[PDB]
């Protein structure tokens, strides 16, 4: 009984579908959203939210980033900003991005900025590392 | 590891027995003249303004004019805990006339307005919400007890801290050599750390009494 | 976290988040995957 | 040309209705929660493009700003277009902080709608209520004007509908708010690219 | 005279036992802490479970109190 | 601080026929109560010794008549030393 | 708990407590010691005016230590100490029954 | 004569001691007689046993360590926001009576003015006997 | 002695209130803003 | 500290062997005042000066008695 | 050959105070291109001249009393609460209303 | 006349058990202020599994008190 | 007879070892309370693994109860 | 004899359920630190909750104190 | 006949440690509560670690039942 | 010679009262912990409610240290 | 043989800090089933700091076993 | 001998408060991997502060273990 929607802006793949359970990596911890769920908003962070649809088979996605919003209706809305699935995955560009984001670190020095931006790149090459060797 | 000492408490040391060490607040009272105030005026008027700042929450309408009571109970407290610790002045409240008149007489007077004008949040304050018929009379035995009982467990406990502190304190002092630097600094060096220990829960103690003082009020 | 720690809010965060995303499609997939503007 | 340009829209109405098919329940999904916390409400956001001959589509957007002036006065508007800056410059030159530019010669994407929210909540201006005027899409030969009410993020802490939502503090808030409030605007973003093409398509056609 | 020792012993083994009701206490107002901060507008019924959770813990200690206070006196 | 000037020589004076009695004074006095602190401290050893060793002998005695009363009172058995 | 009516503020000025407005009398620090038993026998001993004279000193010491703009922590450490010392000349009593010497 | 208020309070040698008690000296022993007053004064008192160094005297010590760290750290920065609070309540009365006598002068052109329209009364009727 | 010790106390905590209701620091903010407001004109006949 | 001692140097100093008829005088100038007068016709702070001086003085008896007796915390 | 000073008498009103002089200046606008009443209210309006010049009078003494106030009290630098409650009437005493920061 | 004192000292000593039943009482409770502040529309289950944690809390602290008893009046 | 006495003096300290099972529930069915209360659709799984949290707290009770009972009787 | 023996051994003992105390108080003030770090907007009734578990708490704990003095001097 | 006493005294004193285990089990089954509630995808390793942690704090009440008889039935 | 006696098993009795002590400035300090865990911003404040807690729960443990040293060298 | 018994009875009155190693081992590991349920990712580094933590508390534990040891031994 | 006797009794029920150091470190580290598992950045703070409060448990540890000690050689 969840109305769930996934809609990244470029693909759309649950469009209010009725799905089992969905698991989402936040800025609040991963959690597994269920039917009767408690109303919780929450802000994507990089890795696998992997969908268990109502046929049994489960689809795992990436997500770049996004907002998790789960409703006291039981209806989840993940939107994310990039997602495409763990089928479609380079690890070699996934490995090169976080070899760049530890010498964009390492070569920050005294920049904030550019030191939290190669710390966010760090965060999703790891995600990816991670996510592609499945 | 040596020894100990006490009898510290006695109240007839001398002609001049130890009821001037009371009174002694009122040589540390702010006393005014200038328009523009001094420094420990202002000082004081920040702390009592921010005081009452954070205490007008909890005032309520029935003691809307007596959080100058509560702010004076608030300075009897510290004034009997900062300066009852330095170590010629003896601890009042191991006399329990001052812990008597501190918290008593202002528990009697609520009970009775309360006992007086809301009989019936004095019956129902007892028992608990959403409690069924077999559960009552043990929770009201239970309450009536700890709340006959509760002012004197304050009163109490804000005697027994400072006996306590004053107690390590001379413990601490007393197992202190002088021929030895050693064992003086090391003894002097934890006076000073349960001092500020001693400090800080003197202060603790002044506020949660205030606290429980307002909101009690606000009843 | 860091990064808004370091003045840097949740959108510049989804814009490099989405960049090293859209980045691992190289052999068939970052052509059409990314419009750019 | 008004015939000529009338294929040609064709092609940036084809590239403009079909990329709204995934384009639009993004932006459902997105008003899904302000659909339940149901708050009531400044903040105008103002959706056109930087060409000129569009009819009077950008009319009636400066038709309802006039419109929204009569309400709140105390509003700084930040337009995703120069013509209505250009219109509305006259006006309320006092009240104009930053018009975003170059936008509708390009179909948009949404790092648009980013770089929009970005500019709206960096400006450090304080506002708790908004709404964003988009001119949306209905059929091919006529459209409607409505709008999407925005929240910031002290509007949604302080609602009554929020306690029921959990796991939340305030870092959680503001970064929901800076991806919903540009979620919200690539929803407007698509849907008036659509109409401003549409409705132009058959202002050429009228004169062909 | 054994018998007084050991209701005196008894007493205050008894006593210890109001120990766990102080920490049960202690539990329960810092949960209405935890749950006060979130969800602020319940709490009439936030401090009413304290109310009732608080009675219960007190229940308890007050009746190891009065085993101490029935083993000094009534057995 | 000031320039100093020499003290007007009455506080000199006084001072150190204070300070030169006070060390032959001292030095007397501590001779004399250290031989007073010698044959007291020898009788004060004597009659302690004497003392300690009756009560000695008043506390064991006690001590017999405390496990008397423990055994009574606890039903173990006696022993036929204590 | 009003003025003394010694003062007048049409002829004195405003209320300076640690002032005496009554008879110019001799300072205590020039009585010249064969009229000192006189000086002594001058001043009323009721506990009203021993009272006045110890408030008028404690507002002097006001007025030296605690009213000026950049008062320091020097009365209040003052007082603790002279607080210290009457206390322990209170409880002599009990602090020579201890002690750490046997003959001194 | 009415009282004047000193900015600095009476002269403090030694922390705590007043200076007048040591000037008070200086016609009989200049500068180190007050020290050896009190340090011989200190040695008798310890001496013969007056002062009993029990175990309050290993409480005072750990007091005035700590009274001396508290008043050498925080002396200068509680002084300063005090003193900030005495110049804004200054700031405060300095906006009452400088305002109140500009207030008052802006009012006296109020009360010009109203006269002025009186001056120009009398040309008043004097302009409306033309248009006969 | 507790009676004594208790009128003691009793009197040193008014002694604190009475201190504690007199410490406050007065400040004058009735300023000219008022008479700016006073503007009294005399009407015109026609 | 190091003022303090050349304070200490200056007024710290032993009578000298050629002033004894000074010291003399001087003690026997307040022998005869003092059974005579000269204390009736002294301020109260003049005579409190003089008292405290005395005391002062009195306090060497007390060091040079430490001194003369090992640790200063009476005897041993 | 015929006209008044419109600039004194444009600037005698408060302009929005005094709008009937506006309506009057559009009136004698058209006359561009019943005398013994007009002298009665000459001399009307010179008795109230005169009842506003002396109640002008009295205001600016009060005001110069005030001023003569402020100047002949003493600064609020060596000023005590004596002095302030002198100066100042509002005062705190017993029949007063009780406050916590009176 | 030592096996009474005994059996007032074992008493006094089993009447420690109801400690634990004062801190889990005011766990439960507790946590039934912090779960019903967080999804607060299901106070009719929270309540039910509140007073059954309550109940086995006091079954342990009744258990206590039982063998107290049974130790100072039945052995 | 002090060794029957020194056994109910033994069963009264070996009865202080169920209040840290009697804690264990409270602690397990508060958090049962917390974990109904976000996503609340795992009722039985939730309510199963509870259960098995108050066996095994039971366990231990049981075995401090059977340790009072052995030395009492068994010892 | 042995009476006062038992005074001391049960004052002793009836002292120790102030450890309950130190726990509550304890909770309730690392239960406070949580509830602010989330709303710290709420920090005068968080204060006020806290106030209120803490003095509970430590009324609990002196209860037991209370009672061991009255077992040591009065009885 | 007081050494065997000491011994029944000893083991009955011992076996309070169990009920720290009994605490520790009851924390450790209502964090797999809590922590299930949410990721139910995660229980093959919730429960590993819920039965390695179990098994800890059952080891350290087991060593405390081995001290209970060692101090009984091997000394 | 049984008073001395029994006053050492009371102060080993009442130094039990500082473990609540200990396990209180444990979970304030983890609690301190989890709560710089969320909003970092909140340090100083965070640990001035840290120290005001330990402080408390420290005042708890020298009750009973207070109880130890009464029984041993001052009753 | 009263000496020795007082030993035995030491020993088992000295081995209940195995009930505080065994809550603390159960707070840890619990806390590490909370903690490895929001965000996984850092598995590694969560077990490491659950192998500390549980080490220190058994090492807590062994303090109390090594003073019931060397009671009824060596000191 | 039963100075010496309640020397060792004391000793033995002394070494309790290591019980209340080892709950209090293992909330330490848990509520360290708790706080670690959230915003795992601040590996470095969140591991000084354990180590803080692991060292005031410590203390409190000490503190008991060193009146053990004076409770048997000392005093
Ligand atoms: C959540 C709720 C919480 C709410 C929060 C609310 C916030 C609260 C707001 C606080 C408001 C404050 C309250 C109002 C107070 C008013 C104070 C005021 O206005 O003064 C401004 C005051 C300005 O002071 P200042 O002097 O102008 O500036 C400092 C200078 O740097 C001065 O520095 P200096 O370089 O000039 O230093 C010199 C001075 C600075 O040092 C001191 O002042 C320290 C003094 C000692 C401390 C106390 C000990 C006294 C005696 C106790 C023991 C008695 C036994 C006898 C002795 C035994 C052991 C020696 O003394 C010395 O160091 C010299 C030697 C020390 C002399 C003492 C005795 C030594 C003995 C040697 C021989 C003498 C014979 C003695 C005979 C006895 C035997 O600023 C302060 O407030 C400073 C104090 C800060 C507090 C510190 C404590 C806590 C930290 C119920
Ligand atoms: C504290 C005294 C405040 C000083 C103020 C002062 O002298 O001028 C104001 C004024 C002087 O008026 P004036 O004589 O017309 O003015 C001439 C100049 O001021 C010039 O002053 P002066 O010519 O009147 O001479 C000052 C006179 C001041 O006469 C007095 O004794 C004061 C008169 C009132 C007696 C009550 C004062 C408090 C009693 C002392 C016990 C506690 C004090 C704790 C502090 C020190 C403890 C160590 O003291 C002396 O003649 C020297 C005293 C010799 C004893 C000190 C031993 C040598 C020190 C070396 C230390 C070395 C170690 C480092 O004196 C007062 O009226 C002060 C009354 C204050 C009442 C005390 C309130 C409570 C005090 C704390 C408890």
């Amino acid at each position: 009984q969840m109305a769930f929607t996934f809609a990244a802006p470029s693909q759309v793949f649950y469009n209010n579908a009725n799905i089992r359970q969905v698991d989402v990596p936040s800025f609040s911890g991963s959690f597994g959203i269920l039917p009767a769920h408690v109303a919780t908003l929450a802000v994507l962070k990089p890795g696998v939210v992997t969908v268990y649809q109502e046929d049994g088979s489960t689809k795992k996605y990436f997500v770049s980033s996004g907002t998790v919003t789960v409703n006291d209706d039981s209806s989840v809305q993940v939107l994310a900003e990039e997602a495409v699935p763990v089928e479609n995955l380079d690890l070699q560009a996934a490995r090169d991005i976080l070899s760049k984001a530890q010498s964009d670190v390492t070569s920050a020095g005294a920049d904030m900025l550019k030191l939290a931006e190669g710390q966010i790149a760090v965060e999703v090459g790891e995600a990816l590392v991670k996510a592609a060797e499945g | 590891m040596m020894a100990s000492l006490f009898s510290v408490f006695d109240p007839t040391s001398s002609f001049l027995s130890n009821w001037l060490s009371m009174l002694i607040p009122l040589l540390f009272m702010v006393m005014s003249f200038w328009l523009i105030p001094s420094r420990p005026q202002f000082l004081a008027k920040s702390v009592l303004m921010g005081l009452n700042r954070e205490m007008s929450l909890l005032m309520g309408p029935a003691s809307f004019g007596a959080n100058i009571l509560v702010i004076a109970l608030f300075l009897f407290i510290l004034f009997n805990n900062f300066i009852g610790l330095f170590p010629y002045i003896f601890t009042a409240t191991s006399h329990l006339a001052v812990t008597l008149s501190l918290a008593v007489p202002l528990w009697i007077s609520f009970i009775l307005y309360t006992w007086i004008k809301e009989t019936t949040n004095a019956l129902a304050h007892l028992v608990p919400l959403g409690t069924p018929a077999p559960l009552m009379p043990f929770m009201v035995l239970m309450e009536i007890i700890s709340n006959m009982i509760r002012p004197i467990t304050l009163s109490v406990r804000l005697a027994a801290n400072m006996i306590a502190g004053h107690l390590l304190l001379t413990l601490l002092g007393a197992q202190g050599t002088l021929e030895n630097l050693y064992v003086t600094s090391i003894v002097v060096f934890s006076q000073i750390i349960l001092l500020m220990l001693e400090f800080s829960v003197a202060i603790i103690q002044s506020y949660v009494f205030m606290t429980l003082m307002t909101l009690y009020a606000s009843e | 976290s860091g990064r808004r720690g370091r003045h840097v809010d949740f959108g510049a965060s989804v814009d490099f988040e989405v960049h090293m995303m859209r980045r691992a499609l190289k052999p068939e997939l970052r052509n059409e995957a990314i419009k750019r503007e | 040309i008004t015939q000529s340009m009338k294929m040609v829209s064709a092609a940036k109405y084809t590239k403009a209705e079909r990329e709204l098919r995934v384009a639009k329940p993004y932006g459902q999904g997105a008003m899904k929660f302000y659909e339940k916390t149901e708050l009531k409400g400044q903040l105008i956001i103002a959706i056109s493009s930087d060409r000129g001959l569009c009819g009077a589509v950008h009319s009636s957007v400066g038709r309802q700003l006039k419109a929204d002036l009569a309400a709140n006065p105390d509003t700084m508007v930040i337009c995703v277009g120069d013509k209505i800056r250009n219109i509305l410059q006259r006006l309320y030159g006092n009240n104009l902080a930053m018009v975003c530019n170059d936008f509708g010669r390009r179909p948009p994407v949404f790092e648009d709608a980013t770089k929009v929210a970005r500019a709206v909540l960096e400006s450090g201006m304080e506002f708790t209520n908004g709404k964003i005027v988009y001119n949306a899409f209905r059929s091919v030969v006529s459209f409607r004007t409505t709008d999407i009410p925005v929240f910031s993020k002290n509007a949604i802490e302080s609602a009554d509908s929020i306690a029921a939502y959990d796991s939340l503090d305030s870092d959680v808030i503001q970064s929901y708010v800076e991806y919903s409030l540009a979620s919200l605007i690539y929803y407007t973003m698509k849907e008036n690219a659509t109409s401003e093409q549409s409705s132009r398509m058959t202002a050429m056609d009228n004169a062909s | 005279d054994i018998d007084s020792a050991a209701k005196f012993i008894g007493a205050g083994a008894a006593t210890v036992g109001v120990a766990g009701s102080g920490a049960g206490i202690g539990s329960v107002f810092g949960s209405l802490i935890i749950g006060y901060a979130r969800n602020p507008s319940l709490k009439q019924q936030l401090f009413s479970y304290a109310i009732l959770g608080f009675a219960l813990s007190e229940a308890m200690g007050l009746f190891c109190l009065m085993m101490a206070f029935l083993l000094l006196f009534a057995f | 601080f000031a320039p100093p000037v020499n003290v007007s020589p009455l506080i000199r004076a006084g001072r150190y026929g204070a300070l030169v009695v006070g060390i032959v004074y001292g030095s007397y006095r501590f001779g004399s109560l250290q031989k007073r602190e010698n044959e007291w401290r020898v009788e004060e050893a004597r009659r302690k010794v004497i003392r300690d060793a009756l009560n000695a002998e008043n506390k064991a005695k006690a001590t017999r008549e405390e496990m008397l009363y423990l055994a009574k009172e606890t039903g173990v058995k006696v022993p036929e030393n204590f | 708990g009003d003025y003394p009516a010694e003062y007048n503020p049409k002829v004195h000025g405003p209320y300076d407590p640690a002032r005496f407005y009554g008879k110019a009398d001799v300072p205590l620090g020039q009585v010249k010691l064969g009229e000192l038993s006189q000086w002594l026998g001058r001043r009323n001993k009721n506990p009203q005016a021993v009272a006045a004279a110890v408030s008028r000193g404690w507002w002097r010491w006001q007025h030296k230590y605690v009213l000026p703009r950049k008062g320091g922590i020097a009365p209040y450490i003052q007082l603790i100490v002279g607080c210290s010392i009457f206390f322990y000349a209170i409880n002599y009593g009990k602090m020579v029954a201890h002690r750490q010497r046997k003959y001194h | 004569p009415r009282p004047l208020r000193p900015v600095n309070p009476g002269k403090v040698r030694v922390g705590f001691v007043p200076e007048e008690w040591f000037t008070f000296f200086y016609n009989k022993t200049g500068v180190t007689g007050p020290y050896v007053l009190g340090a011989g004064a200190l040695t008798f008192l310890l001496s013969k046993e007056i002062y009993v160094v029990e175990h309050e005297f290993y409480t005072g010590v750990a007091i005035a360590i700590m009274g001396t760290y508290g008043v050498k750290k925080f002396g200068k920065q509680i002084a300063d926001y005090a003193d900030k609070g005495i110049g804004e309540i200054e700031q405060s009365f300095k906006e009452y009576q400088d305002s109140s006598k500009i207030g008052f002068e802006e009012a006296i052109t109020l009360e010009e003015r109203a006269q002025k329209s009186a001056e120009a009364q009398i040309m008043l009727f004097q302009a409306k006997r033309e248009n006969v | 002695p507790w009676i004594m010790v208790f009128l003691v106390s009793m009197a040193l905590l008014w002694a604190i209130m009475t201190m504690v209701f007199f410490l406050y620091q007065p400040r004058s903010v009735s300023s000219a803003k008022g008479f700016s407001d006073r503007t009294v004109y005399l009407n015109w006949k026609w | 500290l190091a003022t303090f001692l050349k304070y200490a140097k200056v007024e710290l100093t032993p009578p000298g062997p050629a002033d004894v008829p000074k010291i003399q005088e001087g003690i026997q100038n307040l022998i005869h005042s003092a059974k005579t007068g000269k204390w009736k016709q002294v301020s109260v702070r003049e005579a409190w000066l003089n008292t405290l001086i005395v005391t002062e003085i009195a306090m060497w008896f007390f060091v040079g008695e430490c001194i003369g007796k090992g640790s200063v915390i009476g005897y041993r | 050959r015929s006209s008044i000073d419109w600039a004194k008498m444009a600037e005698s009103v408060p302009e929005s105070q005094k709008a009937m002089y506006n309506q009057f200046k559009a009136k004698s606008d058209g006359y561009i291109r019943v005398s013994s009443q007009i002298d009665a209210q000459e001399a009307e309006a010179k008795k109230e001249i005169t009842k506003f010049i002396q109640e002008s009078r009295g205001r600016i003494e009060n005001y110069k009393a005030e001023l003569g106030k402020l100047g002949q009290m003493i600064p609020f630098e060596h000023m005590t609460l004596e002095d302030f409650f002198e100066a100042f009437p509002e005062k705190v005493l017993n029949p007063d209303p009780p406050s916590p920061n009176v």
